[PDB]
């Protein structure tokens, strides 16, 4: 009796899930029975019901309104929706310029913190003062009256954790961050090489002024002597909507520009000048008492002896390296696996440091970055 | 994978474990890396005399793993399209997301770098443009030490004193 019975009773479970199988396949048709629709920025206002919408190809025309959206929005300056069949306004969007995310989000995920960037903790609370405190607090620099600096430049040798002070800074604060590496904003296209730069900053307002982060630029920032330049030419444009924007009229001073590069020369000297840039911060070699703060850091996860070194690393390597102790933790792990040992011998790390002496041998001995 | 294997080659061991230890065993020693928290080479340094067989050991070294292999050259980061070098080494790391076991090689790395900014010509820049892409990506999703590059070059004279880190090249083999 209940054998038959059963077998219904599955089946009704199974008529359940192809009921929402029917109209998931019936809203396809409907999703494709829609058009298209082209966005466009309102320029000018010819009249009430007659506007001037240029199209993201670059023609403008002149589009009517409907009874579905506000006149009061559609003015100048904001982003509006067209049609594609009798040119006229049909939807209202918010407004966005180059809806490119990959260049607005920084895709974080927290790794290294403060802790783990110690040993610089000299310079640690320098950035601190002027980056987490009028993001937090603006109104010290207010009663003083002193503007909240705009950029910082970090630079130093390379090795030293440049690249881990972008990911420090924002496993703290946890804003919006955007990172605009030098080399891959220069594609080239008419105008829109000058239009990155304008982008960011048009973005800030509405995103909230958060950080802006500039990766390793080497290039915008010389003087480019002509030998013909070879196209690179659209990089003349961003150099100078760099300069104009800090100097421009708009309200500035809360978004804070993170401008790190491999040496500083190499930038616009009209950039390190005052008035653009406010903030030199120079990351040099830790002193004595900065590495040591270093080894406990990668010596932490990694599985370790109780019997592991102190302050015998920072006298093994002096003047080879003193930068980068990462490459001892790594060949630290060759010396016991010829052991057969899966914790790391204490010997075997000081053995590990003496290697790296003759690991570098690229020179690079930094006197002139000061300035 | 190539054709070329280590029966080819002899006298060159003392140079081959150098490479064994770089593309080969953190390969399939990783399990043992991921619970010691000790993070593998990122790379290495290869330079000497051009009529070494370095070109036929970094051969010999990819048929062993048995994994897909990218051969990138450096001058070919250079061309008249701006962006479009730029984009060679943006999407040569793409390709080790996908298929995260992997094997990159750069020959002759001394032909991207320079300084230039002093002296005369104020330079070049369409060639530095490809070599901040190195230092990006692999600073970015990349240094999972499934990206290993083998870096080949000629001397040690010319070159970019900030391509040598822990995240990029560790063991120099001479």
């Amino acid at each position: 009796h209940r054998r038959y019975d059963d077998q219904l009773k599955q089946r009704r479970q199974n008529i359940r899930d192809l009921e929402k199988l029917y109209d998931k396949t019936e809203n396809d048709i409907k999703a494709l029975q829609s058009i298209g629709q082209l966005i466009g920025e309102v320029m000018k206002e010819l009249s009430e019901e007659k506007y001037i919408v240029k199209a993201s190809s670059g023609p403008r025309y002149i589009v009517g309104v409907r009874n579905s959206v506000d006149r009061s929005k559609l003015k100048k300056g904001v982003r509006v929706t067209l049609d594609i069949t009798t040119l006229t306004i049909m939807r209202i969007l918010p407004r966005e310029t180059d809806p490119l995310v990959y260049n607005m989000t920084s895709f974080e995920q927290g790794e290294i913190t403060f802790d783990g960037i110690g040993g610089l903790t000299e310079q640690i609370r320098e950035l601190r003062e002027v980056i987490e405190l009028p993001l937090k607090n603006p109104e010290i620099f207010q009663r003083v009256g002193i503007k909240p600096p705009k950029g910082v430049l970090l630079y130093g040798p390379p090795g030293t954790g440049k690249t881990l002070l972008a990911k420090a800074v924002a496993a703290t604060i946890g804003a919006n961050f955007i990172f605009s590496p030098a080399s891959g904003i220069v594609d080239k296209y008419i105008g829109e090489s000058a239009r990155i730069i304008r982008e960011m900053f048009a973005y800030a307002k509405e995103h909230e002024p958060c950080i802006i982060f500039m990766d390793e630029v080497d290039a915008i920032g010389g003087r480019r002597f002509s030998e013909g330049t070879s196209a690179d030419r659209e990089i003349q444009r961003t150099l100078m909507e760099l300069l104009t924007q800090m100097d421009g009229f708009d309200n500035l001073g809360q978004t804070k520009i993170i401008m790190a590069t491999n040496r500083p020369d190499t930038l616009d000297p009209a950039l390190l000048r005052p008035g653009r840039l406010d903030r030199k911060v120079e990351i040099p070699l830790p002193n004595e008492a900065g590495r040591l703060e270093i080894f406990k850091i990668h010596t932490a996860k990694v599985k370790k002896t109780g019997e592991f070194d102190f302050e015998a690393a920072v006298k093994m390597s002096d003047g080879f390296n003193g930068a980068d102790i990462r490459n001892c933790a790594t060949e630290a792990g060759f010396f016991a696996i010829r052991d057969d040992r899966d914790h790391i011998n204490p010997d075997d790390l000081m053995k590990a440091v003496r290697k790296v002496a003759e690991v570098k041998k690229l020179e690079g001995t930094i006197e002139y970055q000061k300035l | 994978k190539p054709t070329e294997t280590y029966s080819d080659v002899g006298g060159l061991d003392k140079q081959i474990e150098e490479l064994v230890e770089a593309i080969v065993l953190p390969m399939k020693r990783a399990d043992k890396f991921k619970d010691m928290g000790i993070r593998a080479p990122k790379g290495a340094l290869m330079y000497g005399p051009p009529g070494t067989g370095k070109t036929l050991l970094a051969r010999a070294c990819a048929a062993q793993t048995n994994a897909t292999f990218l051969k990138l050259a450096a001058p070919q980061l250079v061309q008249m399209y701006i962006g479009e070098g730029a984009k060679l080494v943006r999407d040569a790391f793409a390709l080790a997301k996908e298929k995260a076991p992997t094997i990159i090689f750069i020959d002759e790395l001394d032909a991207i770098g320079t300084k230039r900014f002093d002296s005369e010509k104020s330079g070049d820049r369409e060639v530095q443009r490809t070599m901040l892409e190195l230092l990006n990506q692999l600073d970015g999703f990349s240094s999972d030490d499934r990206v290993k590059v083998l870096a080949a070059t000629n001397r040690v004279d010319v070159l970019d004193p900030a391509l040598l880190r822990s995240g990029r090249l560790d063991r120099k083999i001479e």
